[PDB]
RNA sequence: CGGUACCUAAUCAGAAAGCCACGGCUAACUACGUGCCAGCAGCCGCGGUAAUACGUAGGUGGCAAGCGUUAUCCGGAAUUAUUGGGCGUAAAGCGCGCGUAGGCGGUUUUUUAAGUCUGAUGUGAAAGCCCACGGCUCAACCGUGGAGGGUCAUUGGAAACU
RNA sequence: UGCAUUAGCUAGUUGGUAAGGUAACGGCUUACCAAGGCAACGAUGCAUAGCCGACCUGAGAGGGUGAUCGGCCACACUGGA
């Protein structure tokens, strides 16, 4: 009863429904583990422009019954 | 033992004590091969793998196989310098064919593995498993009389300790794993174990 | 108080004018195996000579180790040069626990419990050196903790 | 597929077989209802029932089935048949 | 260069100590001083005097050493630095040789020390091997 | 070498050289490739036996053999034994080893594969062959 | 699969043991045809009218169903390095310097609990986390239960770093 | 997936809106969207791939381990409706 409601980042802009999204993250090593920044996006276009290109938001983008932008949007949130 | 008897060899035998020897009349250096000269238990090209003889046929299981023993050792992983020595001393040769256990000890192995000898419960044939507390190394009570069965009365009794017999066809008792009281000391605990180790 | 052990011995030949001799320049660890095992060197000459004319001079200054008997409990190592050893503490009911030419000189302090780290150089002069490393820097523990203006065991 | 797999197990003649019936789609080797106990049903003491007892109102209600053997002796301990009973409880 | 005293500063004492030198300055610190006054109250040294300044001031030292001329300060190090430290918790942590170590300390959950945590479960920080 | 500017390179040990080309060898005959699945089983043909006019003052009065086993390909190996038909034509297989006093020579040529003579002047070392293996 | 096992004991001192060499290191003895020839020949050899050694030998050596090798990994040798490599000569340190991201550049205070030996448990892959086992001619090798762990999940919030 | 003596990669493209369809859901095709998107995170491309344990084993660090052997994918004269 719950599903992917991660945080990132808007990049590109266009009709229907944005939130064009990067997160940051860590990742780390074995014999030493160096826990250090990486990053994974997930992209579609503008909502209406209701999203701010370049907003670090908490991010997803809704269910797809077209083709643009992924799955489980949450709610926008902070401009960057 | 040394894979030698002391009635005709106690040569090469360092320790084969069955008889009365041959430095009477005979040299009792060796008839061949496991005298004392140069072979390779030391510094690892020495002179003392004649005397891994001595650490080998003491417990009867040749090489390969008293290389079975010694990771039997290994495998009591308590006291590696006394844990490791008690199990690996832990067996009979002295149940078996010629002196006093009833007359079986000696000429070892020739007649006491009956395959009926019929120990108390179903069979052990083979004295190679240290017998257990109560399983009795009997033998064939159809075929019990022999000179090495009941002579026990008469010859020697008691195995080593916590290992005894009775005289009744010579059952065994085995009550408890035998401590390092009767049980042999020529197996050095640490230089035997170094010519595996360091 | 120290330890006796034969160390070893070496044949010098030096180009001259008529024949090579041998010298058997021996070391030799003397004592009467307390602990403290003490080493020394010597340039002796005839066989059966230059063994106790190299004790001769190996006695001249033979060297004090300050023992933690049972076993020093912390690792236990040492260096000079292009020498040295390790020594991880073990339990001391193992057997003897060493490795290659360091194994009669485990015998000689008695510890019998701390495993043989056969580390150093190649080098054989000098594998005395990687070898005495181990144990020529060593201090007690009960006197240190004192030294630390501590007690023997506010410390631990 | 579906009926008390009498399972081969072991070494040169030693079939420790196991308590079950095997899915309705997997093979004897392959996935299952549920594994219910370690033992052989044909051991030389008995059919020598040791299951999951406490599981028998799972997969008689969906799917498992007996085979002319362990009918009986899972009620006469009280599972198979006396789950007749518990369905008409 | 000083993230640690023994970092650099070691450069000069581990021959001011050689030479009896038995006091010296560091700068003005917290942590720094806190760490030191576990030691000089362990028996390394005599104390750790105080700051002269404010920012970056001079923390007096006095180092005492062993009556023998002895020295136990086998090694003590840290990697500090806007790109390298510890963006990471002691709500467990171990020790290492027996408990004869004794250095650097720095966490946040509730104050004990490195050697005061040893029994907790809630542990300090450990880096030199003392013996 | 450092450890933070190291993640874009692991401080770590080293690579190997080659190693017998020929004993570790295959040949896959469809499509003109060239394979290896790691087996002793790999052949040749027996060619040749000689030297050249030297230069180098290598001392040695022995067997050469350019002589190898069933399918053409060719190498340098040697002939043990005295006694040898190891002219042309030849079929054997190989295992390793040197003697001393051969200079270089590192490999050898079984004997009594399917071509071959069989070993005469040894009489001394007498029971081997280890698997049919009685007394 | 078994008129075989169990058994009478029928059976008798019966019906069941080879290696490189005899070379310094290979411990297997010195010898002869052996005169750096044959050729055994592993670090290295020997051999030239005094071969121990080529060839041969009665024993003969290290272990025995025993005898030596072949491809793989590692002991050997951390002679492969956080742990467990350095770079002048030796395994390696740049004509050079000048430079952005960066790695790392000095910090002095302070808040979170996110990580810095989770609390305790349901909790754990075999030839592989502790013991019990049974059979193993011992073995050869098989399996069994607990410990189910003391190993993940699940619950925690809080220093003197962040 | 690994790999530049493989680098600049890609073009309804970059996968929402409307029509269609998956028990589910979509550029899956279409009327619109920016040349964008992908980047030496070596994408592209080359090589390769059924996957894990498996064993051995370096002091611990822990790991290479598929033949078998077990588990988990794909194919059953090739291919195509």
């Amino acid at each position: 009863n719950d599903r992917k409601v991660y945080v990132g980042k808007v990049v590109s802009d266009k009709m229907d429904k944005t939130i064009t999204v990067l997160v940051e993250t860590y990742k780390t090593h074995k014999l030493y583990g160096k826990r250090v920044k990486y990053s994974k996006k997930y992209k579609t276009h503008d909502e209406n422009n209701s999203a701010k290109l370049g907003d670090i938001v908490k991010i997803q983008e809704t269910r797809p019954l077209s083709a643009t932008k992924r799955f489980r949007l949450v709610e926008i949130v902070e401009e960057s | 033992r040394f894979r030698g008897s002391n009635w005709k060899k106690s040569r090469r035998l360092g320790i084969s004590l069955s008889g009365t020897g041959k430095e009477l009349e005979k040299r009792p250096y060796a008839p061949g091969q496991h005298g004392p000269n140069q072979r390779k238990k030391l510094s690892e090209y020495g002179l003392q793998l004649r005397e891994k003889q001595k650490l080998r046929y003491l417990y009867g299981m040749t090489e390969r196989q008293f290389r079975n023993t010694f990771d039997i050792a290994g495998k009591k992983f308590g006291v590696h310098g006394e844990n490791f020595m008690i199990l690996l001393a832990s067996r009979l040769d002295a149940v078996v064919y010629s002196l006093g256990l009833a007359r079986t000890r000696r000429q070892a192995r020739q007649l006491v593995n009956h395959g009926h000898i019929l120990v108390d419960g179903k069979r052990v044939d083979i004295p190679s498993y240290s017998v257990k507390p109560g399983q009795t190394i009997s033998v064939r009570e159809k075929s019990q009389k022999l000179n090495i069965i009941v002579e026990s009365v008469e010859i020697n009794n008691f195995v080593p300790e916590y290992l005894n017999f009775d005289a009744d066809s010579l059952t065994g008792t085995f009550v408890r794993l035998p401590e390092r009281s009767e049980l042999p000391a020529e197996i050095n605990e640490q230089l035997i174990v170094e010519y595996y180790s360091r | 108080e120290f330890e006796e052990r034969v160390v070893t011995i070496n044949r010098v030949a030096k180009v001259v004018k008529g024949g090579r001799r041998f010298r058997f320049t021996a070391l030799v660890v003397v004592g009467d195996k307390n602990g403290r095992v003490g080493f020394g060197t010597g340039k002796a000459q005839e066989v059966p000579e230059a063994i106790k004319k190299a004790v001769e001079a190996a006695k001249k200054d033979l060297v004090v180790v300050p023992r933690v008997e049972g076993t020093t409990p912390h690792t236990i190592t040492g260096r000079y040069g292009s020498g040295s050893v390790f020594m991880k503490p073990a339990a001391p009911g193992t057997g003897v626990i060493a490795g290659g030419p360091v194994r009669a000189v485990l015998e000689l302090a008695g510890i019998t419990d701390i495993l043989s780290k056969s580390l150093g150089s190649n080098t054989p002069i000098n594998m005395v050196r990687a070898t005495i490393d181990g144990l020529q820097n060593l201090k007690n523990a009960e006197d240190v903790a004192k030294l630390r203006g501590k007690t023997v065991e506010e410390l631990y | 597929a579906v009926k008390i797999r009498l399972t081969r197990l072991g070494s040169k003649r030693n079939p420790f077989y196991r308590i079950v019936v095997a899915d309705a789609r997997s093979p004897r080797d392959g996935r299952i209802i549920e594994q219910i106990g370690t033992y052989n049903p044909t051991s030389a003491n008995a059919p020598e029932i040791k299951v999951d007892e406490a599981l028998a109102l799972k997969w008689l209600n969906d799917g498992a089935k007996p085979t002319d053997t362990v009918h009986n002796i899972l009620s006469k301990e009280g599972i198979m048949k006396k789950f007749d009973e518990q369905k008409k409880a | 260069t000083m993230t640690d005293p023994i970092a650099d500063m070691l450069t000069r004492v581990r021959n001011a100590n050689m030479v009896r030198h038995e006091k010296l300055e560091l700068p003005a610190s917290n942590i720094k001083k806190e760490i030191a006054e576990i030691l000089k109250s362990e028996g390394f040294i005599k104390n750790v005097e105080y700051v002269e300044d404010d920012k970056q001031g001079v923390l007096r030292l006095f180092l005492k050493y062993g009556q023998n001329d002895e020295r136990v300060i086998t090694g003590l190090k840290r990697i500090s630095k806007p790109g390298l430290r510890v963006y990471a918790k002691a709500s467990e942590m171990p020790k290492v040789l027996n408990g004869l170590g004794i250095a650097l300390v720095s966490t946040s959950e509730g104050v004990i020390t490195d050697k005061e945590a040893r029994k907790r479960n809630v542990g300090g920080e450990i880096i030199a091997y003392v013996w | 070498p450092t450890i933070n500017q190291l993640v874009r390179k692991p401080r770590q040990s080293k690579i190997k050289k080659s190693d017998s080309p020929a004993l570790n060898k295959g040949f896959n005959s469809k499509k003109k490739k060239f394979t290896d699945l790691n087996s002793p089983q790999k052949r040749g043909v027996c060619t040749r036996v000689g030297t050249m006019t030297p230069k180098k003052p290598n001392s040695a009065l022995r067997k050469y053999a350019r002589v190898r086993l069933s399918n053409n390909i060719e190498i340098n190996a040697y002939i043990p034994g005295i006694g040898h038909n190891l002219q042309e034509h030849s079929v054997v297989l190989v295992r390793g080893g040197r003697v001393k006093d051969l200079p270089g020579v590192r490999y050898h040529i079984v004997r009594g594969a399917l071509d071959t003579s069989g070993v005469d002047g040894r009489r001394q070392g007498r029971s081997l062959y280890g698997t049919k293996k009685p007394k």
